[PDB]
RNA sequence: GGACCUGGCGGUGCUUCAUCCCUCUAGAGGAGCCUGUUCUGUAAUCGAUAAACCCCGAUCAACCUCACCACCUCUUGCUCAGCCUAUAUACCGCCAUCUUCAGCAAACCCUGAUGAAGGCUACAAAGUAAGCGCAAGUACCCACGUAAAGACGUUAGGUCAAGGUGUAGCCCAUGAGGUGGCAAGAAAUGGGCUACAUUUUCUACCCCAGAAAACUACGAUAGCCCUUAUGAAACUUAAGGGUCGAAGGUGGAUUUAGC
């Protein structure tokens, strides 16, 4: 979806949503003025002709205060044109169908009289509504028109009065459709706080209503079930199992939904190795090697649930699992929006860094990154610590690029475990070079920060990895040109820090490097600074001058 | 794909066409333009229905812009009823 | 459609979408010579009488 | 500079590995003709001028053979005669004065002098014409004095092949003929001329005395076979068309004169080439310009 | 003397482009067409509606991406497909380029009524093939 | 018509007249003349006079971390905005038009004496 | 003063020299410099000059490149393919057995251009051939057909060919030709009165 | 929006020609013929010079799509000389090239 | 006023050239007609107009086109108006001309005492690395040829009527629309066609024929008449037939074109 460029190559995950929204709100626009003015794009010279590249008309065509007018209007999902159209229908006494009046219901309590919401021109049930003062103004009322209503006041989380036009279908010997059976279970769920036992006697008795009235539950059914029922967690775990054994009994398949709700009630904090577990290997063995396909529109997030128990667990094995089922088939369709993708490869890459050997880690970081998704810092961090595991530094360069790639150029805690780790050990002089060009490459994104609007923050950890990285790779010079850093920023020299520099003064044989670290230490008045002084009377061939200047330096101890 | 295949290349023609120069008088100088139209004839012979709208499906989809493309069929077809005996 | 493409464009650069680098050269000598004094007059005001 | 050719050298040879790669060929036996092929039917371009279309040769012919700066890092220039500002062409001069020298101490058919620019791309350095003259005067006395193996190859880096320009077959009933073609403004005829025969043309079909009402034609038809004496001795079937009357006798002339070389003796070729019997006329008729009567007429300048 | 399309030297100094430093006797010898599409073949029709068409894309996408252009359009055609090939400057966010690629490429097909794509390649500045 | 319309470019070279015979000879006085102006200067992409706001264009894309929608500004800010648009070209012109005077040499009108700066620095770190 | 953006290095250096090609290209696209790791040149190089790299050269975004349809992906292409074709029948070996089998032939044509409208009228042709040969007639019902066709029918090659031109669509230009075969099939086998006058 | 007036006339006399294209065939082909008497005839002729008079497709002049230029009109791209040389000349017309032979 | 430099010029010297002249072929200049220009006439366009206008803008005018004229009509008009109104001596755009050229312009370097100025010798003596042009490359059938290309500069060269545009002017009119109309020759001139015939004319044929051959010859694509094609509209345009058989008898200086 983005362009093959490098100037408009997305480079971070921000910058992913944000160049996918911009070129979203590019085509809204496109769509908003094509539809403001469709008398320059009604010239239609496509052959076969091309419906969908048409402008989109919004405005009635039956203008007179009919049924055909109201039906339109309902059509046109124009709430307050079909309002104005009931009401002077209503006044002027012409005809309108049970169905008509149906189909009005159905458009006001789907929206609950709410508006739509077009590019340009909670129980969120109003108190004041014309949906209920119609269906009071209808004459004739069946099982749909209670149905819809109840369906809106449920969608909207008026609990309450769907209960009660419930108790009036009933009273009525109306049958509920399947719809109005979930939407009751919802609402019966939501409407008391009251123990699990209560909401479970309630439900299986709407059931048993369903029963008698002859109606055979559906998908839905079950998953409105699990759904409401993932309150009460461990109350529900085993019934929920029993729900799940129904449906399978029945042959009602439970799809995406079905697992996601049950993998969602069975995940509390506590020992997931009791049954938690369990659940999942069964899902997964259950699933495998099974294509699936679009029945629930909660299906979409059963991967993100399953890679967070994955992860939780540990079980690599199990999150490949998962994955090989995604990949089957058209499975990966399922993969949900953008931000639980990201959730998804994300938690999967840190399973995979944890719990995989770094060669298979890394075949596993050039397939997904940057294909897949974008990595974030703690990402990185973590594939740093498996790297560091496996004591591959060679790679720890490469990554940096990387990150730079990812936009991570500027994130304090990935750049100071970059510095720790490089600058923990001493290595070959060829992985020492490569270091420092690291470090060298780091000092220059901390001077070319975007938080360059005060004085700048030099972490003191980053600036002490930096020196000991230089000296240890020779270039002592731009050791000694940053320590100033430390003294305009108090930020305190490292131990080894001025051990090697010490080290490397004696060898080289340079009194004068020794004296300014001296200078440094004593400006910071560490202890250290003591033997510093010592060392330097004690390692150095000493001018007259400088050993004065030790003398009386010494005062400070 | 498993189909015979020939090709040859009937001549190029090349339409021209002349143009005054200057945009006012002058008129003994003029410009002259050409459209080439190079041409490559692709003979398939002995192929079912199935397997010749795979195989045009396939070179028309990849077809390069700036080249068109006339395929001529030649339908193979058996004597209607109507004609295999006289009704008279 | 010459109404089509020229209504298009005019309305496309109203809406600030296409910047018609044509007409910000007419609509600046327009108003150089507006401030010179060249103006339209109304209709039915020919100044010749 | 000396670095970026390292860097284009080591990319052209990353590119050669991917091209393999692409085209599913060994990148060990990836020759530069795979390249330029591949190359081509990746990147089609029907520009007429060859060194417009892409190309993706190695660096070394890809960039100018004049090379970076002439001196390492302290300025030193390699060759001794760089400060003559045409060091490769007076190096090559001193080079042939010393051949010239150790002939003085040990002491023309197909092929040609290049031309300054072929000089000039030897050498990548710019040179006059004087300049030229001088180098191909040295040259040839080079060659007019004993030249010795080494100096006729020295001269051979220098000389171009001059550019100078058959079957026999038995028909089902073994009667050994040749065949030949031949062009004449628009006419085109394939001429058939048997071994033994007596004297019978058949032209379309038709014998040349209807065919060719005019004389002449039967004397354009009668010329190669009587400029070698073998008139009444052979047999011709051939086929003409396209053109007018004279048009068609030329071409058929043509073609028959070539299909006859094939019986007679090598001399006797020699001898039909220098009388112009071979040679394909080029004289084609010429193409009507703009604002002209004709190929070369003007319009009537106007009277003043 | 000739004058279309030919950037007369004046200075040394003036830098033009690899199209614009040909002379229009140098198209299909060392440089090609702009516009690539099966009007103008033998037999072919509707010449002068891709021609309109073309002159209209040009103009839109000019005005529509002001100075961002390095360079001129190459509008291929491929059955009902349009692509539209552009090389863009560096110059504003990619945020502005996306939008806009958006708005024309939806604009433009709803106007043309043939799906309609835009690839853009940006450059760090004009590419200069020589100075005049 | 639109197809009739040029670029700025084509349109400031036939205005100016900075070539031509005119300009080389100079027998026409042109004391009233014409000067290039940039009408890009400070235009921005996306404003115009309906004085809409496009998401990502010309109005922040994610305005308190929810995509914005397609606002038309009011015509009391439009105004505002178009009053402003024209006071910083005031402004702009304004600071075109200013300068710094310098220091004569022997005489008001003569060359003698006045300085001309530093010789250009040289090709390898020659410089004066 | 805001971050300037920087642009990418090109992935092209991120590949691989053995990966698989056809997935970097798998339709055809514009030619990409950041995406192509080639190497290649397009432009007249000036005067001691190379030709122009492949960043910001639009002679080489001007070329319907190939690039999407290596040798590898035209294979992979034609395996996948491969599911979609019919045998040919191995009986019908060579055209003799074709004429001996199926003896009316149509030819029909399909243009393809690049444009909005795929309309051409041009399509609408069909055109029917036969040899007399292969159909069942006598001595007089072929004279009859023969005079009645006109030069419809080529003695040189025996065949008989209608060209229906004149119906909007292929499918009714077809049954039209299909009609005047029959009808003049059974008027050839029709013998009239003053036929007699002969 | 159209280049000129004249412009303007010629599209009008171009809707008006369409508009009236099939009743001005029929006329005249009631007329254009020897079968039908000649007292119908005379009624046709009057009845097709009763028509209006910018319907008659003669009145139809080719101008230049882009700068209403009335002459130098090429027929396959409906433009002017002068802007068709100014299109082919800068490489933006598909397969247009100088021709040299 | 003295000396010198550069240019112009010399009824200035010398040398060498070209189509400058002669030589070759076919024409023009004589006739008729076609067309263009000019002039006259008319109520009735414009532009080009020495080479570099004159079958030119036009690759095309009965209405339309059309911008002209007469009469009539409209005023926010197809256009967030309009103008084919003035200015090509404000321009872009596209070209003419030398050019059937090879030089041009920057950036340096050197000479003259660091004056204006000058800068070449090939067995070379201060000129030059790059850019543009020639050249090269390419198209057509070759490597030849023809195209294409042909810089800078010259003629304030042509075009505000292709379009765009600066300035100036018009806005109940210099804008917009409708009907009708020119367009004739007393002429002069440019180009072209057909001829004045016997190497011709007619027929057959497409080159082995038969007739014609000077008052019933050659010679009109002219005139007159009648059809036909196109069109709404044709003595207007075109084609065809009939009729008429005219001027003319190879044309002066001069002049065009060709390798
Ligand atoms: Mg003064």
């Amino acid at each position: 979806v983005f362009q093959d460029d490098p100037y408009l190559m997305p480079a971070s995950s921000l910058e992913s949503r944000s160049f996918l929204l911009a070129k979203k709100s590019g085509e809204n626009v496109a769509k908003f003025i094509i539809n403001s003015y469709p008398k320059y794009f009604q010239k239609d010279i496509a052959e076969p002709h091309i419906p969908c590249l048409m402008p989109e008309y919004f405005e009635p065509q039956i203008k007179d205060i009919s049924e055909a007018a109201l039906k339109e209007r309902i059509e046109l999902r124009k709430v307050k044109a079909s309002v104005d159209m009931f009401d002077q229908l209503l006044q002027a006494g012409t005809t309108v169908s049970l169905e008509t009046t149906n189909s009005l219901l159905d458009l006001l309590c789907y929206y609950g009289d709410q508006e739509p919401s077009t590019d340009y021109h909670g129980v969120t049930w109003r108190a004041k509504n014309n949906a209920e003062r119609i269906f009071s103004l209808m004459p004739e009322k069946n099982e749909h028109s209670y149905c819809t209503m109840i369906r809106g006041m449920v969608k909207h989380r008026a609990y309450e009065q769907a209960l009660n036009l419930y108790t009036e279908l009933l009273n009525n010997r109306l049958h509920a459709d399947v719809y109005t059976f979930n939407a009751l279970i919802e609402a019966t769920v939501c409407a008391i706080n009251e123990k699990f036992e209560e909401k479970w006697s309630k439900i299986l008795e709407l059931l048993r209503h369903m029963v008698a009235q002859k109606v055979k539950p559906n998908l839905q059914t079950f998953n409105t079930i699990l759904k409401c029922l993932r309150r009460f967690h461990v109350f529900a775990r085993s019934p929920a199992l029993q729900v799940l054994r129904e449906m399978k009994a029945i042959g009602i398949e439970p799809s995406l939904a079905t697992y996601h709700h049950i993998i969602r009630l069975f995940d509390q904090p506590g020992d997931p190795l009791k049954r938690s577990s369990f659940i999942i290997y069964d899902i997964m063995n259950e699933l495998m090697g099974k294509r699936f396909s679009p029945k629930d529109p909660d299906d979409d997030k059963f991967f993100q649930s399953a890679m967070s128990i994955c992860s939780s667990l540990r079980d690599l094995e199990l999150a490949y699992q998962v994955h090989g089922l995604l990949k089957t088939g058209d499975n990966w369709k399922f993969i949900g929006p953008d931000q639980h993708r990201n959730f998804y490869y994300s938690k999967f890459f840190d399973l995979i860094c944890l719990m995989e050997q770094i060669d298979v880690t890394l075949k596993w970081y050039e397939d997904l990154i940057p294909s897949a998704y974008f990595p974030h810092s703690q990402t990185m961090i973590h594939l740093l610590q498996a790297l560091d595991v496996a004591n591959r530094l060679e790679v720890i360069p490469k990554i940096w690029k990387d990150s730079k790639e990812y936009g991570h150029t500027f994130r304090s805690d990935l750049r100071e475990e970059i510095l720790m780790l490089m600058a923990r050990d001493k290595h070959p002089p060829e992985l020492q070079v490569a270091f420092a060009d690291c470090a060298a490459d780091i000092k220059s994104a901390y001077e070319s920060q975007p938080i360059r609007q005060t004085a700048q923050d030099w972490p003191a950890t980053s600036l002490n990895c930096i020196a000991i990285l230089f000296l240890r790779a020779g270039r002592t010079q731009e050791a000694w040109k940053m320590l100033g850093l430390f003294r305009k920023h108090n930020k305190i020299p490292r131990s080894e820090l001025l051990n090697e520099l010490m080290d490397s003064a004696k060898v080289s044989n340079s009194p004068s490097q020794a004296i300014e670290v001296v200078e440094l230490a004593s400006a910071f008045s560490l202890p250290i600074c003591e033997g510093l002084t010592q060392r330097v009377m004690s390692d150095f061939a000493i001018n007259q001058e400088q050993k004065e200047a030790l003398s009386n330096l010494t005062a400070l101890t | 794909l498993g189909i015979s295949i020939k090709v040859h290349e009937p001549p190029r023609k090349i339409e021209r066409f002349t143009l005054l120069q200057s945009v006012h008088i002058y008129k003994k100088h003029r410009v002259q333009y050409e459209m080439r139209t190079l041409y490559r004839c692709l003979e398939l012979e002995h192929l079912t229905g199935s397997t010749a709208d795979v195989y045009l499906e396939y070179i028309q989809r990849n077809l390069p812009e700036g080249v068109a493309m006339e395929v001529t069929k030649t339908q193979l077809e058996q004597l209607p009823e109507h004609i295999k005996e006289p009704i008279w | 459609n010459h109404h089509t493409y020229a209504e298009l464009m005019q309305t496309l650069r109203f809406l600030g979408l296409y910047r018609d680098e044509h007409q910000d050269f007419m609509d600046e000598q327009k108003r150089l010579k507006k401030l010179r004094g060249k103006e339209k007059p109304k209709k039915g005001e020919g100044k010749r009488a | 500079t000396e670095d970026f050719i390292k860097k284009q050298i080591e990319e052209f040879n990353i590119g050669k590995r991917h091209l393999a790669n692409m085209m599913g060929e060994d990148p060990e036996t990836f020759t530069q003709e795979d390249i330029d092929r591949a190359i081509a039917y990746l990147f089609p371009s029907g520009l007429f001028e060859k060194r417009a279309r892409p190309v993706m040769k190695h660096p070394e012919q890809i960039f100018p053979r004049q090379r970076a700066i002439q001196w390492g890092e302290d300025g030193r220039p390699f060759h001794y005669l760089f400060y003559t500002g045409k060091q490769s062409y007076y190096s090559l001069m001193h080079d042939v004065y010393g051949m010239l020298l150790n002939l003085e101490k040990h002491q023309v058919i197909g092929s040609r002098w290049l031309i300054k620019e072929e000089l000039e791309e030897m050498l990548v350095e710019k040179l006059s014409d004087l300049d030229y003259m001088q180098f191909i005067r040295l040259l040839e006395k080079l060659l007019t004095s004993q030249c010795g193996a080494a100096e006729e190859e020295f001269v051979q880096r220098f000389r171009r092949s001059v550019t100078l320009e058959e079957p026999v077959q038995y028909d089902e009933q073994g009667m050994a003929f040749s065949k030949s073609e031949g062009k004449r403004k628009t006419a085109k005829a394939e001429a058939i001329v048997y071994k033994h025969g007596s004297g019978r043309i058949k032209v379309n079909g038709i014998d040349y005395q209807l065919y060719f009402p005019i004389t002449q034609d039967r004397e354009q038809l009668m010329f190669p076979f009587h400029f070698v004496d073998r008139l009444g001795k052979h047999d011709v079937t051939c086929t003409v068309s396209g053109g007018g009357r004279s048009a068609q006798a030329g071409a058929i002339r043509l073609a028959m004169a070539k299909a006859l070389c094939s019986f007679v003796t090598e001399d006797e070729v020699e001898w039909m080439r220098q009388a112009g019997l071979l040679t394909t006329d080029p004289r084609v008729r010429e193409r009507k310009k703009p604002g002209q009567e004709g190929a070369r007429r003007k319009f009537t300048w106007k009277k003043r | 003397k000739n004058r279309a399309a030919r950037v007369r030297v004046s200075k040394g100094d003036k830098p033009v482009t690899y199209e614009e430093a040909h002379a229009p006797h140098y198209i299909a010898h060392r440089k090609g067409w702009l516009s690539l599409h099966t009007g103008n073949l033998d037999g072919e029709d509707h010449a002068a509606e891709r021609t309109v068409e073309d002159v209209f894309l040009r103009k839109f996408m000019w005005g529509t991406f002001p100075g961002c252009l390095a360079d001129q359009l190459v509008l291929k055609r491929r059955g009902n497909q349009l692509e539209i090939c552009a090389v863009v400057l560096r110059q504003l966010s990619p945020h502005k380029y996306y939008f806009l690629v958006g708005y024309s490429e939806t604009l433009l097909s709803y106007f043309y009524k043939c799906p309609v794509r835009l690839h853009l390649q940006t450059v760090p500045s004009k590419v200069v093939y020589k100075y005049l | 018509s639109f197809f009739t319309k040029l670029t700025a470019d084509e349109l400031w070279k036939g205005a100016l007249a900075e070539t031509g015979a005119g300009a080389k000879k100079g027998r026409g006085k042109r004391t009233k003349k014409k000067k290039r102006k940039d009408l890009n200067r400070g235009q921005i992409i996306g404003e115009g006079r309906y004085g809409f706001l496009w998401p990502g264009l010309n109005v922040p894309l994610m305005k308190n971390g929810a995509v914005q929608t397609i606002a038309q500004r009011s015509k009391e800010e439009q105004e505002k905005v178009e009053a402003d648009m024209i006071q910083q070209r005031e402004e702009w012109d304004r600071k075109k038009k200013m300068k710094v005077k310098r220091e004569r040499g022997w005489s008001g009108n003569s060359w003698g004496g006045i300085s001309l700066g530093p010789p250009d620095p040289g090709p390898c770190g020659e410089t004066y | 003063r805001p971050p300037r953006r920087k642009a990418l290095p090109p992935r092209t250096e991120k590949m691989a020299v053995d990966q698989d090609w056809p997935s970097v290209y798998p339709v055809a696209a514009p030619f990409k410099p950041s995406a192509v790791p080639l190497p290649v040149r397009m432009g007249y190089p000036v005067k001691k000059g190379v030709p122009m790299a492949k960043e910001g050269n639009l002679e080489l975004l001007k070329i319907p490149n190939f690039l999407h349809l290596t040798p590898v992906a035209i294979k992979k292409h034609c395996e996948a393919l491969k599911d979609f074709c019919t045998e040919w029948p191995a009986a019908l070996d060579s055209d003799e057995k074709c004429e001996k089998h199926f003896p009316i032939e149509i030819d029909s044509t399909d243009y393809v251009s690049s444009g909005p409208s795929v309309r051409n009228p041009r399509a609408r042709v069909v055109v029917l051939r036969v040899k007399l040969s292969s159909l069942n007639l006598d001595d007089h019902a072929k004279k009859k057909l023969i005079k009645l066709v006109g030069e419809r029918y080529c003695k040189t090659t025996d065949v008989l060919t209608i060209k229906t031109d004149r119906c909007p669509l292929r499918r009714q230009n077809y049954d039209y030709a299909v009609y005047l075969l029959t009808v003049l099939y059974h008027e050839s086998w029709n013998t009239e009165e003053w036929e007699k006058s002969k | 929006h159209y280049v000129d007036w004249r412009m303007w006339r010629d599209v009008k006399r171009r809707k008006m020609a369409y508009e009236y294209a099939d009743e001005r065939l029929r006329i005249n082909s009631l007329r254009k013929n020897t079968i039908l008497p000649k007292i119908l005839q005379d009624v046709a002729d009057e009845e097709i010079a009763a028509l209006p008079r910018d319907s008659c497709p003669v009145r139809i002049r080719n101008r230049c799509v882009m700068t209403s230029r009335p002459r130098g009109v090429k027929r396959r791209w409906r433009l002017s000389r002068i802007v068709f040389r100014h299109l082919a000349d800068h490489g933006q017309l598909s397969g247009i090239q100088r021709a040299t032979w």
